[PDB]
């Protein structure tokens, strides 16, 4: 009873399912820093909009208002878009190209190289081991931007 | 310096009298109060120092850089 | 390094929370969707409580990755840092007498 807390319409709010906490903070919640009402308010208005477009015969009638993940990843993809004109950020507009694992041979030092450092591809903690960056050298126009979006958004998490 | 050396050593060696624990007298690490007889650590050079010096000390001018300057004066500025 | 590499070989970061999901199929399966077996894994996710993940991050007992003589060996001869003496003989030839 936050959402329910003066949306004074008929039916209160809920999810009560089938959203994933983990899914929401991991999914582009990092540089959200506060204002996660921004998206959850979203979530609320497009649950009330699909809701109240609802015909009073319609073929079915939905007692209560209900927000599902979908929409939310919706609105979280939104809320970075708007925030970008504010600060700078990159987005994936990449279609049919993507997480090509076979691309070549230099997808292996890359994985060999990206792992270490993380948990969960390598339990070590890298103490006394150097961690290093990685340089793609070459002729231009030959692979040096699609490789990185495609790391950043198949393995790692921000790019 | 050797003087400084000597002297350093001396008092070392004489506050080893007085900062072990068997004599446990003084551990301030500035035992000049106790060696309050400042005359005491009065520096003289010797024979010894000024030999020592001259055996460890070349000349700073190259036979060949005193050539080169007395070439330079060869130089002999209105003639 | 090599020591860590020899740690991470024996122990091969393998064999964790093996067989978690259960088998729970059921005969009426079926006349709709095909993915079942993600509504499934889904579903049992969803029972949970909550993502606690309040593991003891000492399991890893790190530490072990001792080194050994065999691996101390492991230097192989490597190359020499400084080509050769000969190359910089003058530096003490000159300083045979005290310095300037
Ligand atoms: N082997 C490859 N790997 C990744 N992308 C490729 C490859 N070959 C062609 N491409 C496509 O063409 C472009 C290759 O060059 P690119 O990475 O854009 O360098 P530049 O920024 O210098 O043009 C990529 O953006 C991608 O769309």
């Amino acid at each position: 009873h936050e959402l329910n807390r003066d949306v004074q319409q008929k039916v209160p709010v809920s999810y009560m399912d089938n959203i994933s906490f983990s899914s929401l903070s991991s999914y582009s919640a990092g540089l959200t820093p506060l204002d996660i009402k921004s998206i959850v308010e979203t979530a609320r208005m497009t649950a009330t909009a699909r809701f109240y477009q609802e015909s009073k015969k319609c073929g079915w009638l939905p007692q209560s208002i209900l927000i599902t993940q979908e929409d939310l990843s919706k609105a979280t993809s939104k809320a970075r878009n708007e925030f970008s004109v504010s600060i700078g950020a990159p987005q994936i507009p990449n279609v049919t190209w993507d997480d090509i694992g076979g691309i070549d041979f230099v997808k292996g030092e890359i994985l060999d190289t990206i792992d270490m450092p993380l948990k969960h591809p390598e339990l070590f903690t890298s103490g006394m081991k150097k961690r290093s960056g990685i340089l793609f050298y070459g002729p231009p126009g030959t692979g040096k931007t699609l490789m990185a979006k495609a790391i950043a958004t198949n393995f790692s998490l921000n790019f | 310096l050797n003087a400084m050396s000597r002297i350093a050593r001396m008092v070392e060696k004489k506050v080893s009298q007085h900062n072990e624990l068997t004599g446990e007298n003084i551990s301030t690490r500035r035992w000049f109060d106790k060696i309050a007889t400042k005359e005491d650590t009065k520096v003289v050079v010797k024979m010894e120092d000024f030999l020592k010096a001259q055996e460890q000390l070349t000349p700073s001018v190259s036979r060949a850089e005193l050539n080169h300057y007395e070439a330079v004066r060869a130089n002999f500025e209105g003639a | 390094l090599k020591s860590v590499h020899r740690w991470l070989s024996a122990a091969d970061q393998s064999e964790v929370v093996p067989g978690n999901d259960n088998i729970e199929y059921f005969s009426i399966n079926e006349h709709g969707r095909r993915e079942e077996n993600r509504l499934r894994l889904k579903t049992l996710l969803q029972q949970d409580v909550v993502h606690e993940t309040k593991t003891s991050t000492s399991a890893a007992s790190e530490l072990t990755a001792v080194v050994t003589i065999n691996d101390l060996l492991e230097a192989c001869q490597e190359t020499k840092p400084s080509i050769s003496t000969s190359e910089l003989v003058k530096l003490r030839g000159i300083y045979d007498r005290f310095q300037k």
